[PDB]
């Protein structure tokens, strides 16, 4: 009952050594690795399910947990830290509601802290669905977030 | 360029002679590598592409990697004559292009400001920036082309490649390298040629070549843009190596939160397989080779070799005792020669010249160039690349502007966090693998990042601990179990709870970890505490005391 | 081979791997916590610390060589051993007085020695999982994270159901999702606690359920498995006996057991109608291979692994199955009082037994499975010298079985059991028996009227699955999910390694000799059994034969 996983699986021949790439994929199509797919996958590959989990929980890319709707990156380098992203950590958590790690429960937001994105003359920096920010602060992460709702909340 | 070298440099002189013309002709190269594109230069290349559709006008719109400029803008740079704009927003292009295309008016207005003059200096040559730096690996600054191999054979791509396959052999590309006293960029410093022989005599008929695209440092960005800007030199240094070594296949390991990174180098092998420079046969010499993008699903522990190779294999990234070493039983237990993506880089360069050339560069020790990332409050920060002979202080002013107005310096991190933090004492010492690595520092992979007033050591050593217990592979118990002890001691230190009891507590198990760890990310974990232990014991004690010397942490 | 330690000349092997083995191999201990089982690997502790060319390093990964001079102990690596074991211990759940392992930890041993007192660190939380789904339980507060139960399950069963997760400080031994290990593909075979030096895995109690049902005035009957008697020593330190099963009687009989018989009494009957079963299969060429059903764990695993072989498998159940039906369906009446009025209590040497006495084709037949690690303790609680009890035979009618029978304890049992049958009924001119591997015994069978047959003993899940995919000319297969059988199983006393292991098949061996019963047909109370109540068809299907149904997940 999975097309696009067969496929993938297929495309790299059930290969143990292709583990990882198959997993981003699947990751991409379904935004996480749910425990079907990764059941699935299992069979499939002839792979116990353990190692494939093994797997999955050992990397910072994999998610066991759907991503939000706008999915929150932060970036947590060395010159982003020193600029204030822990002030911008603080400022999602007090508006959204939520720690790294999480997405909220209407699955509208999730947050995960990255590493440095090559932009540190911007830092802090700040990504929510590609778009990036620079020399954030408290006040403004706040504005955005309440102007991104806004702007959520016209089509319902 | 297909089964010859003597088609090769026919078609090699066309290229020459279509990019000669195209220097000529207008053109735009709008730089597009991280940071650029971060201030929106894919916007400035979509105005520009559709500004010339609706005006019909051969001006050859290019993507060029980075320029080093990574904190002036989009940076977009004219062709016939080298104006090298900067801040080039979306909503300027009509008058760039209306002035400067053809007009040939310079805007005084989008130029290069100089830090160290205050002003717009119409060139980057011209700058003292560029001036102060020594550029070997970073060619053609805003006047190159990133995905295109026509262009790279233009600009005399791949005739060391040729050389290496027609010419010379193995065992004197290796002589060759051993004598250039390339040692690795990767932040070890083993000496490049040693372990290309030792892979090289290491018994087996099938080998592999693996580069190793990771950073090594979560602050550092300048492996990446080396990726992004020539994807096609890290691939001829590896062809190199692999025709060096006798190995047949090979391996680029990239992390797949660098996309721009894996697209370019994917691209470049396609490209160089279409051309027959990969494949069953190349320059019909009967040598082999194909190579392959693992991408990387986010470990920093993977940096390191063993687990590297076990990240490849499509396992937990969990490193093993190092002997036997992966010269010898890498993957698959196949002898395996593993390398930085920058050793790769400076393989062809070194090619290109003599080691007599190579070597004027640096110090008798430390020969050649090495690319840094500057980071954290000051007039220019990016991409540099200097000799290795250079001093703390002639980057952190001469080649970066220095601090921003209402800021100084007061520490430097040199390899992040498993690199040193240096105070003001350690900035008259130039660079290098001998005078660091025995003061009690390092040059480390190449991120640099400058620490002001407005900082408390603590907290950067808390944050440093922060990360190492997160990336911890969680295999050996020092590790594991002290990166965590200790990152808890510290964060106790950040919130007034300390006692002189914790510090004694934190000095011994940093030893501890620091000797019993299994692997390098272990052994560096507490590079942090000791360096500011050393240098800014007295924050630590104000801090005991119950005052935050500077002001961030909350008490 | 001359060597220098603390200064003082040492002989070692000219050929060693390293220097921790080299210097156990003459005597010199070097403290450490990777060698754990026989499923261990060196490199994790990082305690096993020395000291050459002024240098600190592993002597567990390091070659050694002519004339190398190491401290063994110094101030800085006696500072570093006592940090790494404080380590460990900060964020060990430490109430050793309600562990499995209590008593034979070397954690524990290692804490007594170093004088740790007080937790220098501080008790990190992490996210512990605890699980109790199923007869082996986990509990992740204990797992000092060795990993020999990955490979145990991995390499030597062939499972792999447990697996390293996460990273760092939240490195956790788990299954998949953190699924109950009870919905899993976990053949519940034990080995994986045989082998944990924690009680990180540990089997269920079920003492409590016993005291209460002795308590009660319902009619408590006990039947002792071939292979509980040849292990059950250990625990007491002493040597073997032959007489250990009837100490075992008198010890039961005065704790209040009102009747304790003979599991291998249900071996002989097992192989008494699986040899029937066997030789019909081969007359009529159907559901040929036959596979023994006598091993829970296998018959788990196949269900699992193998739907197309569950009609291959014997039909019959297995001896404690078999047993406690003819107890609760024959007996029971015999005695006049009513089946509720029976508590049946299985004493086994297996965890899986736990698990087949709850399937849903056996409910409410066997009341309790209690393995030896329970009845030592049980035994130990009385603080009776069990060595000097009188011993007293089992009771009648189920307290006799063939040499045959008692062999069930030890991998190949059953197969010799079903040989001697068929020789007894149809004589069995010559077999040849052959080893590919270490755990594979192949060997061929020529019946008197023709008819031969090859047939394969192999013990050790895992080397099932390459057995299976490379051999086509065996006729039957015996699989026992323990490597040596169930001298080896779970519940067996700890440690459970090769030696002990060998030494048990010995004793069982010995036990064996003594028997005057060679064939269960000289069993002439079974005889009378079969005669009496087990005549037609029907009753025997509904006494002795079980259903099998697939296992899968959605
Ligand atoms: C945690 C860790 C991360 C590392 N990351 C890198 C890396 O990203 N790139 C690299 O070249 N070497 C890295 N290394 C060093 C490698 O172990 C190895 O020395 C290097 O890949 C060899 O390449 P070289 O010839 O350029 O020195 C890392 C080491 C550790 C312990
Ligand atoms: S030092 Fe850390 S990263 Fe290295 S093996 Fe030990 S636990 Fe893993
Ligand atoms: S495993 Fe059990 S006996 Fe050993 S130290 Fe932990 S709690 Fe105590
Ligand atoms: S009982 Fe057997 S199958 Fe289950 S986890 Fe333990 S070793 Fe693996
Ligand atoms: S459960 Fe036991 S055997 Fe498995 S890793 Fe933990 S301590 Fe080791
Ligand atoms: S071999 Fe014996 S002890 Fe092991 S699982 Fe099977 S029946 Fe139980
Ligand atoms: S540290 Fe954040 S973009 Fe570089
Ligand atoms: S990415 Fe454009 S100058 Fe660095
Ligand atoms: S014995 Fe455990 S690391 Fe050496
Ligand atoms: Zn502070």
């Amino acid at each position: 009952h999975f097309e696009k996983v067969e496929e993938i699986l297929k495309k790299y021949g059930y290969k143990r050594e292709n583990l990882i790439k198959i997993l981003l994929e699947i990751q991409e199509i379904y935004r996480y690795l749910p425990e079907d797919v990764i059941n699935y996958v299992s069979t499939a590959m002839g792979i116990p399910p353990a190692k494939i989990y093994g797997v999955a929980t050992f990397y910072a890319q994999f998610s066991l947990k759907p991503k939000g709707k706008y999915t929150i990156m932060v970036c947590d380098g060395t010159a982003c830290h020193m600029a204030g992203s822990p002030e911008v950590l603080k400022a999602i958590e007090e508006e959204t509601g939520l720690t790294p790690g999480n997405v909220t429960e209407d699955l509208m937001f999730s947050l995960d802290q990255v590493g440095c994105l090559g932009a540190c003359a911007l830092a802090p920096v700040m990504v929510i669905n590609g778009e990036v920010y620079g020399n954030l602060t408290a006040d403004k992460v706040k504005e955005i977030l309440r102007k991104i709702k806004e702007k959520e909340r016209e089509s319902a | 360029m297909f089964k010859n070298a003597k088609e090769f440099v026919q078609y090699a002189n066309k290229l020459k002679t279509l990019r000669e013309k195209k220097l000529n002709g207008v053109s735009i190269y709008v730089c597009v590598g991280t940071g650029c594109t971060a201030k929106g230069a894919l916007k400035v290349y979509s105005a520009f592409e559709e500004e010339l559709k609706k005006r019909n006008l051969k001006v050859t719109l290019n993507r060029t990697g980075c320029c080093g400029r990574c904190s002036s803008g989009p940076l977009v740079k004219i062709m016939p004559y080298r104006f090298f704009y900067s801040n080039v927003a979306p909503e300027d292009v009509p008058e760039i292009v209306d002035r400067t295309v053809l007009k040939g008016e310079p805007i005084e207005r989008l130029f290069l400001t100089d830090p160290l003059t205050g002003e717009k200096v119409p060139r980057i040559e011209d700058t003292t920036l560029f001036k102060n730096q020594d550029f070997y690996i970073m060619e053609a600054i805003g006047e190159s082309e990133c995905d295109s191999i026509e262009d790279y054979i233009a600009r005399s791509g791949y005739e060391s490649l040729v050389k290496a396959l027609t010419s010379m052999t193995p065992e004197e590309i290796i002589e060759t390298v051993k004598a250039s006293g390339l040692r690795g960029r990767g932040g070890g410093g083993f000496p490049t040629g040693l372990k290309w022989e030792f892979t090289r005599k290491a018994q087996g008929d099938i080998k592999f070549v693996v580069c190793n695209g990771d950073e090594g440092d979560p602050g550092a960005f300048m492996n990446r843009t080396l990726l992004e800007r020539d994807p096609h030199l890290v691939l001829e240094g590896m062809i190199i190596a692999g025709y060096a070594v006798g190995a047949q296949k090979g391996y680029a390991y990239i992390r797949a939160e660098y996309p721009f990174a894996v697209k370019m180098f994917k691209k470049a092998i396609e490209d160089a397989r279409k051309l027959g420079l990969l494949g069953e046969n190349i320059l019909g010499t009967g040598f082999s080779f194909d190579l392959e993008v693992k991408e990387g699903a986010g470990a920093f522990v993977c940096g390191e070799e063993t687990a590297l190779l076990a990240s490849i294999e499509g396992k937990r990234g969990m490193p093993r005792p190092k002997p036997p070493f992966p010269a010898q039983s890498g993957l698959w237990g196949k002898p395996t020669l593993i390398n930085n993506v920058e050793t790769y880089a400076n393989i062809p360069r070194i090619l290109r010249d003599g080691v007599e050339n190579y070597r004027k560069r640096g110090t008798e020790n430390s020969p050649g160039t090495k690319m840094f990332s500057v980071a954290g409050p000051l007039k220019a920060t990016g991409i540099i690349e200097v000799e290795f002979g250079t001093t703390l202080r002639d980057i952190i002013y001469n080649i970066c502007g220095g601090f921003v107005e209402g800021e100084e310096f007061k520490a430097v991190q040199i390899g992040g966090p498993s690199g040193a933090c240096l105070s003001e004492d350690f900035i008259d010492m130039p660079l290098d693998y001998d005078t660091l690595k025995k003061a009690d520092a390092m040059v480390g992979s190449g991120g640099i990042v400058v620490i002001t007033k407005k900082t408390c050591m603590v907290e950067v050593a808390r944050f440093f601990l922060d990360f190492t217990k997160r990336e911890s592979c969680g295999k050996c118990v020092p590790c594991r179990e002290g990166t965590m002890q200790a990152y808890n001691i510290l964060e106790k230190f950040t919130h007034g709870k300390a006692t002189y009891e914790d510090l004694k507590t934190l000095e011994h198990l940093s030893k501890t970890i620091k000797t019993a760890s299994l692997c390098g990310l272990g052994k560096t974990a507490p590079n942090p505490i000791l360096s500011t232990l050393k240098l800014f014991r007295e924050e630590y004690i104000a801090h005991i005391e119950g005052e935050c010397p500077s002001g961030m942490c909350t008490a | 081979m001359k060597i220098y330690v603390d200064g003082r000349e040492v002989i070692i092997n000219d050929n060693e791997r390293n220097l921790l083995e080299a210097l156990k191999n003459v005597g010199i201990e070097i403290p450490n916590l990777c060698y754990l089982s026989e499923a261990s690997i060196y490199g994790a502790c990082r305690m096993c610390l020395v000291e050459i060319n002024g240098q600190i390093t592993t002597s567990c990964t390091l070659k050694p060589y002519e004339g190398m001079k190491v401290k063994t102990n110094t101030p800085e690596i006696y500072e570093m051993r006592r940090n790494i074991l404080e380590l460990i211990l900060a964020t060990h759940n430490r109430d050793c007085t309600t562990c499995d392992r209590n008593g034979s930890c070397k954690l524990q041993k290692y804490a007594e020695d170093f004088g740790i007192r007080k937790i220098r660190f501080e008790a990190l939380k992490k996210e512990h999982v605890r699980d109790e789904s199923a007869p082996v339980v986990r509990d992740t507060s204990k797992c000092i994270l060795c990993g020999d139960c990955v490979r145990v399950c991995e390499e030597i069963q062939g499972v792999g159901v447990i697996e390293f997760a996460k990273r760092g400080f939240e490195s956790v031994v788990t299954t998949a999702f953190d699924t109950p290990l009870i919905e899993t593909e976990c053949v519940l075979c034990g080995q994986c606690v045989a082998y944990c030096p924690t009680g990180a895995l540990s089997i269920r109690n079920d003492i409590d359920k016993l005291i209460e049902a002795l308590e009660s005035d319902k009619i408590v009957i006990g039947m002792i498995a071939p292979a509980v008697r040849a292990a059950i020593q250990e625990e007491f330190g002493i040597d073997e006996d032959v007489a250990m099963a009837e100490k075992l009687v008198s010890f039961l009989k005065t704790i209040g057991f009102d009747k304790v018989f003979d599991v291998s009494f249900g071996a002989d009957l097992v192989a008494y109608e699986e040899a029937h079963e066997f030789y019909e299969r081969l007359k009529k060429g159907e559901r040929l291979p036959q596979f023994t059903s006598c091993c829970p764990a296998w018959v788990k695993h196949a269900e699992h692994t193998y739907p197309q072989y569950l009609q291959n498998l014997s039909s019959v159940k297995s001896p404690q199955q078999a047993l406690g039906t003819v107890i609760k369906k024959i007996y029971a009446r015999k005695l006049g009082v009513p089946e509720e009025k029976i508590f049946l209590v299985s004493f086994m040497p297996c965890t899986a037994k736990k698990f087949e006495a709850e399937r849903e084709e056996h409910e409410g037949i066997v009341d309790i499975v209690l393995t030896t690690r329970e009845l030592a303790q049980l035994i130990k609680m009385s603080r009776i010298d069990i060595n000097r009890v009188e011993p007293q035979p089992f009771d009648r009618p189920y307290g006799v079985s063939s040499q045959a029978g008692l062999g069930f304890g030890k991998a190949g049992g059953v197969f010799s059991c079903v040989l001697s049958v068929l020789n007894e009924e149809i004589g069995i001119e010559k077999v040849d028996v052959k080893s590919p591997e270490d755990g594979i015994r192949v060997a061929e069978v020529t019946l008197k009227d023709g008819t031969s047959f090859k047939g394969a003993v192999i013990y050790g899940l895992g080397k099932v699955k390459k057995f299976l995919e490379e051999r086509k000319d065996v006729e039957i297969i015996e699989v026992m999910a323990c490597n040596y059988g169930c001298v080896g199983g779970g519940g067996q006393p700890y440690p459970n390694d090769s030696r002990i292991r060998e030494h048990r098949a010995k004793v069982l061996r010995d036990t064996m000799g003594i028997k005057s019963l060679l064939t269960p047909v000289e069993n002439l109370f079974l005889m009378k059994l079969y005669e009496e109540d087990l005549k037609d068809e029907h009753t025997r299907h509904e006494i002795l034969h079980t259903t099998y149904r697939p296992r899968r997940r959605y």
